[PDB]
C-alpha cells in the first residue's frame, strides 16, 4: 500500500484533530462535538427552563444605565460606551444567527433577560484592575442573565479594537444563555491549569467558553482572539433552542471578497486573520481564501478544521453545514473537497486537490498542481470529475491510492478485460482528454475523469 | 449561578 506523498498528505489532512471514539488527546480523553456540547450544557438550563431542548426564545437585553447593587458584589458601575453597545450587538447577532434565538433591545425601566454593565471596584471599594467579566445562567433569581465587565481593562472598553474584548462579550452572553465552561473551573477559584481539562479539546479551538489557548490543543493564532462561536458552541447553543435555519441560504462566501456583512467571516487584505466556525443554512458557498500567500490546507468536510493565513486550525465548519466550494491562495496549498459536487481552485503555486466524492470540477491553477484520487468511487461514469485547467507535462493525475488492490497499467487504446488499468482517450474534436480506469472486478469500466487539454501517461502517477 |  506504499502510496504517494501527495495522497499521504490528503489522508493525513482528512484526519486532522480526530476527536471521540476512544482516542486519547493531550493523554485526555477526546470528546466527540456532540459530546462536548452536552458538557457545555452540562448546567442543563436555558431561557425555556430545565432540560428543555430544541425550543426557541425570545429575549430582550438592556444596556444598565444605573444599578442599586451589582449582583456579585463588585462596585464602581460604568455604563457601557458606543463601541461597548455596538461589538455587544455584533456579538448578540453572532449567536442569533445560529441558534433560533432573537434579541430585542428595551430600555427605561423595563426588564431584560440578558443586560450589559461595567464594574471598577470590588466590594470593598479598592480599584480592580486585574478581574475581566462574568455572567450569570438564566433563571428567575435576581441578576440572572446579567453580564458584567471590567472598565478597567483597555479591552473591555475598547472590544472593536482589541480582539480580547468582543471575545469576552460573546463569550459572557453565551453563559447568559445557559452555556457553561467545558471544565468545571472559575476566575476567583484557585488557579486551574489546562492539565485540569476534562476532555483534550478544552480549549479557544473548540469553544471560547474554554479557559485555555488554542495553542494547547496544536492550533496557533498568533496572538488573536476569535469574535464568534467556536464549532462545539454552536452545537451546544442548537441543543438549547434550536438551529436556526434561515441564515446565509444564498450562495455564501467567506473569507476574501465575503458577502456575509459579518467581520468575523471576512477578510478584507491579506494582513487580517480569520477565525471562525460557519453556520450556513443552505445554497452553494465557497470558502475564499485566496488573498493569503501562506501555505493552507482547506477542508470542505463538515466538523473539519482548517490551516488558513498561516494560522492553524483557526477555520472550521459547524455540524450540519456543507460548503460547495474552495480556493487558495499563492501558497502550496491542500484542498480537500467533501461528497457534494465541489468546485476547488488551487490558485497559484503547487496545490494538492482532492474531489473526493460527486462530481467535482478542479482547476489547479499555475503552479505545478496534483489532482488525488483515492478510490474508485471518487469519480463515477454517473458522476464524474473534471479537471478544467489541466497543464500536461506540469500537473499530475494522482492514482497510487489504487495499488492497494494492485497497481494500474497504463495501456494505450484498449483494455484487455484483466482490470487494473487506466487510459488517455483523446477527443479530438472536442479537446478533451477522456481518463478511464478499468477496475478489478468491474465488469463495466466505471470510473472516468474528463481533462479540458491534452494529457500525456507521464502525467499520471500510478 | 456565576461564570467568571
Ligand atoms: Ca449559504
Ligand atoms: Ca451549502
Ligand atoms: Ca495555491
Ligand atoms: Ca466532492
Ligand atoms: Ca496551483
Ligand atoms: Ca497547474
Ligand atoms: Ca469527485
Ligand atoms: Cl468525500
Ligand atoms: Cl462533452
Ligand atoms: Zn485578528
Ligand atoms: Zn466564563
Amino acid at each position: 500500500a506504499n502510496t504517494s506523498s501527495a495522497y499521504n498528505s490528503v489522508y493525513d489532512f482528512l484526519r486532522y484533530h480526530d476527536r471521540g471514539d476512544g482516542l486519547t488527546v493531550n493523554g485526555k480523553t477526546s470528546y466527540s462535538i456532540d459530546q462536548a456540547a452536552a458538557q457545555i450544557t452540562r448546567e442543563n438550563v436555558s431561557w425555556n427552563g430545565t432540560n428543555v431542548f430544541g425550543k426557541s426564545a425570545n429575549l430582550t437585553f438592556k444596556f444598565l444605565q444605573s444599578v442599586s447593587s451589582i449582583p456579585s458584589g463588585d462596585t464602581g458601575f460604568v455604563k457601557f460606551n458606543a463601541e461597548q453597545i455596538e461589538q455587544a450587538k455584533l456579538s448578540l447577532q453572532s449567536w442569533s444567527d445560529v441558534a433560533n434565538l432573537t434579541f430585542t433591545e428595551v430600555t427605561g425601566n423595563k426588564s431584560a433577560n440578558i443586560t450589559f454593565g461595567n464594574y471598577t471596584r470590588d466590594a470593598s471599594g479598592n480599584l480592580d484592575y486585574g478581574t475581566q467579566a462574568y455572567a450569570y445562567y438564566p433563571g428567575n433569581y435576581q441578576g440572572a442573565g446579567s453580564s458584567w465587565y471590567n472598565y478597567n481593562q483597555s479591552n473591555i472598553r475598547n472590544p472593536g479594537s482589541e480582539e480580547y474584548g468582543r471575545q469576552t462579550f460573546t463569550h459572557e452572553i453565551g453563559h447568559a444563555l445557559g452555556l457553561a465552561h467545558p471544565g468545571e473551573y472559575n476566575a476567583g477559584e484557585g488557579d486551574p491549569s489546562y492539565n485540569d481539562a476534562v476532555y483534550a479539546e478544552d480549549s479557544y479551538q473548540f469553544s471560547i467558553h474554554s479557559y485555555w489557548g488554542e495553542n494547547e490543543t496544536g492550533a496557533d493564532y498568533n496572538g488573536h482572539y476569535g469574535g464568534a462561536p467556536m464549532i462545539d458552541d454552536i452545537a451546544a447553543i442548537q441543543r438549547l433552542y434550536g438551529a436556526n435555519m434561515t441564515t446565509r441560504t444564498g450562495d455564501s462566501v467567506y473569507g476574501f471578497n465575503s458577502n456575509t456583512d459579518r467581520d468575523f467571516y471576512t477578510a478584507t487584505d491579506s494582513s487580517k486573520a480569520l477565525i471562525f466556525s460557519v453556520w450556513d443554512a443552505g445554497g452553494t458557498d465557497t470558502f475564499d481564501f485566496s488573498g493569503y500567500s501562506n501555505n493552507q490546507r482547506i477542508n470542505l468536510n463538515e466538523g473539519s478544521f482548517s490551516d488558513v493565513g498561516g494560522l492553524k486550525g483557526n477555520v472550521s465548519i459547524a455540524h450540519g453545514v456543507t460548503i460547495e466550494n474552495a480556493i487558495g491562495g499563492s501558497g502550496n496549498d491542500i484542498l480537500v473537497g467533501n461528497s457534494a459536487d465541489n468546485i476547488l481552485q488551487g490558485g497559484a503555486g503547487n496545490d494538492v486537490l482532492y474531489g473526493g466524492a460527486g462530481a467535482d470540477t478542479l482547476y489547479g491553477g499555475a503552479g505545478r498542481d496534483t489532482f488525488v484520487y483515492g478510490s474508485g468511487q471518487d469519480s463515477t461514469v454517473a458522476a464524474y470529475d473534471w479537471i478544467a485547467d489541466f497543464q500536461k507535462g506540469i500537473d499530475k493525475i494522482d492514482l497510487s491510492a489504487f495499488r492497494n488492490e494492485g497497481q494500474l497499467s497504463f495501456v494505450q487504446d484498449q483494455f484487455t478485460g484483466k482490470g487494473q488499468e487506466v487510459m488517455l482517450q483523446w477527443d479530438a474534436a472536442n479537446s478533451i482528454t477522456n481518463l478511464w480506469l478499468h477496475e478489478a472486478g468491474h465488469s463495466s469500466v466505471d470510473f472516468l475523469v474528463r481533462i479540458v487539454g491534452q494529457a500525456a501517461q507521464s502525467d499520471i502517477i500510478v | 449561578a456565576k461564570a467568571a
